[PDB]
């Protein structure tokens, strides 16, 4: 910003703890999130055929 | 004085259903015996099935589940279930129910042969109140509906591993 | 050094006055508040529409289940979960010839067909339920796949709305008659295939939610009440007051603002706000002038004068943008000395993504972070442990709060937007990010804007979702 005059932006980020949390089940909630990202596929769609059709 | 209500089904591919059944059970003021909500981790099972079968258990429900008629552990507690209704002289203690449309009529153990299995398949509204009617109309001794315990019953087992902790994140 | 405070997880009532937290469980469990006597279905369609309807709706019959019950539970029956009955016989029907399609097929531009197929579909229901006896409570539309997809907006082979259900509900609503279009491709996905040779419309594992979600609009449409709030105070009235713009051409869009209300119950009485030639598109800010504003208020008044006889005591307003001087003080004489009046802004495009530091899970939905007074988050998005999974994807993002004007506690409008957002009735979902007032707010705002002609919309809900 200056030739004399430089600003110091942290490279880490500010940092909040949670009184509140949560357990730490296995890994499968997140194959089953994956079944939610197949939930919002199959919810709904638009105009999504020819741009599929050109990926080919 | 008997007047519990036992239900004999597979586990774990019949949790849901037994579940439910239990639920509308102890909410509409039968009280009712279920491995799911009382047998758990840490303590002896069968003793326990043995005690509750043959001293308080008023009324026996068998699943006849496409899986429920295989395992040796329904096919013992049908086998119990039947000494005591011998002992009992009642032929209506046992009353079988038929969930899975996909296990057919001839294919199912003996006990469940000879009576005629309840109706569970292609709907659970009329087949739980013929259930019930047929146990009022089979003078079993009740309390008067309250799902309150149901809530709490629900509240309690279902909500165990299933909720928010307060630790430091 | 501040912290993220915590709110608890809404409740909703259910059958015999029974306190759950999900709406699906609580209606397996429970079920709704107030019983319905019957439904008699009504389908218009060809009749391999019919035909994938009465599979449907026997599916439907009987007990289907999913992967598990963790996230996505199973449908014990529609008999079972809300006490109704459903069956196959005494449905009336109305065909649609094919050839009348083939016929509109070939016109040049998609406009005048979307306009022809849509009356068609509009005067053959007028004619259905204006000559037959057997009362049709619900209207289901089975919509042919490729009527939605070859007569798209865009697709290449002024007040009237492109888009079909948005036109369907608008002249619909002249007629006070509960309608809900179904798409044929979602019940019919196991015949329906892509070029590849897969179902891109796939339900392999997740069709109870699809059954839940069918399940739960039919029987709201009916007129019966799956589950209302739980805790409401004696005199506090619910406003959210749309605020989304149409793109109307050189018509004057100006502001097209509605408004829901929540009073006593999930009951919505909304009252159409006004269309307000002045402040021309050029001036779109939003700013309401004091007649139009004090019609609204006083619209809202006596919605809660006639349902509960008492003058309210606070009433909450729920919005988008931001509200200036002469449009509050507008709202304030109107209103009574001893009721309160304040206002909140929910807004999405303000950036907050909050990250988490081991494993790979998201935020808790429920935290909310305080800035000041006026400012505020709510996480209403994220991880719920009683599904355990995140309603949200990838990494959630809050909804930014802010109250403009009057005095209130801030964690109480903080819980109460939190247990508005639970009140979704079209899709049977866990929680939805923007509330309830304001999820309904765009598409009653999209059906409303779709008819100009009509001047007395009906206030209830069926005709809408």
């Amino acid at each position: 910003v200056g030739s004399e005059e430089k600003i110091l932006i942290s490279n880490k980020p500010l940092k909040f703890f949670g009184k509140m949390s949560y357990v730490t089940p296995s890994e499968v909630t997140l194959e089953e999130e994956s079944v939610l990202a197949d939930i919002n596929n199959f919810e709904e769609d638009t105009e999504d055929l020819d741009e599929l059709e050109d990926i080919e | 004085m008997r007047n519990k209500i036992f239900i004999s089904h597979a586990t774990p591919e019949d949790d849901d259903f037994t579940r439910w059944l239990s639920l509308k059970l102890i909410g509409l003021g039968y009280e009712v015996w279920c491995d799911i909500l009382f047998l758990d981790k840490g303590v002896d099972f069968w003793s326990t099935i043995e005690k509750e079968i043959r001293e308080n258990t008023c009324k026996f429900l068998i699943v006849s589940s496409t899986a429920g008629n295989k395992r040796e552990g329904v096919l013992k507690e049908l086998a119990v279930a039947t000494k005591v209704k011998k002992h009992l002289q009642d032929d209506m203690f046992i009353i079988p129910l038929a969930i899975d449309e996909n296990l057919s009529y001839d294919d199912i153990n003996i006990e469940i042969v000879r009576l005629n299995a309840i109706d569970f398949k292609k709907s659970w509204a009329k087949g739980l109140q013929d259930l019930l009617d047929a146990f009022e109309k089979q003078n079993v001794p009740k309390k008067p509906p309250d799902h309150s315990k149901s809530n709490l019953l629900y509240q309690q087992i279902f909500l165990h591993d299933k909720q928010a902790i307060e630790k430091e994140e | 050094m501040k912290e993220l405070i915590y709110i608890e997880e809404p409740s909703i009532l259910f059958a015999h006055g029974q306190k759950c937290t999900d709406p699906r469980d609580g209606l397996a469990l429970f079920g709704p508040l107030n019983q319905i006597y019957g439904i008699k279905s009504g389908v218009v369609g060809t009749q391999k529409g019919l035909q994938i309807f009465k599979s449907y709706l026997d599916k439907i019959q009987k007990p289907i289940y999913n992967h598990n019950n963790i996230t996505r539970p199973m449908f014990p029956g529609f008999e079972a979960v809300f006490g109704c009955k459903w069956e196959s016989q005494n449905i009336v029907f109305k065909e649609i010839t094919d050839e009348e399609i083939r016929r509109y097929l070939f016109n040049a531009s998609t406009h005048k067909r979307t306009y022809d197929l849509v009356t068609l579909f509009n005067d053959k229901i007028i004619t259905a339920n204006k000559n037959d006896e057997e009362r049709v409570d619900v209207w289901f539309v089975i919509v042919p796949e490729e009527i939605y997809k070859y007569c798209r907006p865009n697709s290449v082979l002024y007040n009237y709305d492109a888009q079909f259900h948005d036109q369907l509900k608008a002249r619909l609503l002249e007629h006070t008659i509960p309608t809900q279009i179904l798409r044929e491709s979602t019940l019919a996905w196991r015949d329906f295939k892509n070029t590849f040779g897969a179902p891109i419309r796939d339900f392999s594992k997740i069709e109870g939610h699809l059954a839940w979600t069918i399940s739960t609009a039919a029987y709201y449409k009916a007129g019966g009440k799956p589950w209302k709030l739980g805790d409401i105070r004696p005199g506090v009235c619910y406003l959210g007051l749309v605020y989304k713009k149409i793109e109307k051409s050189k018509n004057p869009q100006n502001a097209c603002c509605a408004a829901q209300m929540f009073l006593d119950n999930g009951d919505g009485t909304v009252f159409k706000g006004e269309v307000g030639p002045w402040y021309n598109p050029e001036k779109g800010e939003y700013h309401l002038k004091p007649k139009e504003a004090k019609a609204l208020l006083t619209q809202a008044l006596e919605s809660y004068k006639e349902q509960n006889k008492s003058y309210p005591k606070e009433v909450f307003i729920h919005a988008r943008t931001r509200f200036n001087d002469e449009e509050w003080n507008a709202f304030n004489e109107v209103t009574p000395k001893n009721t309160n009046l304040v206002g909140v802004t929910i807004t999405k495009s303000k950036p907050l993504k909050l990250y988490k530091t081991e494993g790979a899970f998201p935020i808790m939905r429920g935290n909310a972070y305080i800035v000041d007074e006026k400012k505020a988050f709510l996480w209403t998005l994220g991880f719920v442990p009683k599904l355990q999974s995140t309603l949200s994807m990838e990494v959630p993002n809050p909804i930014f709060i802010e109250i403009n004007k009057g005095e209130a506690e801030i964690q109480q409008v903080l819980k109460d937007i939190l247990a508005l957002t639970k009140l979704n009735y079209n899709a049977c979902i866990y929680a939805d990010g923007e509330p309830v007032t304001l999820r309904f707010a765009n598409k009653i705002g999209e059906i409303l804007t779709a008819s100009t002609e009509i001047k007395t919309p009906p206030l209830a809900f069926k005709y809408y979702i």
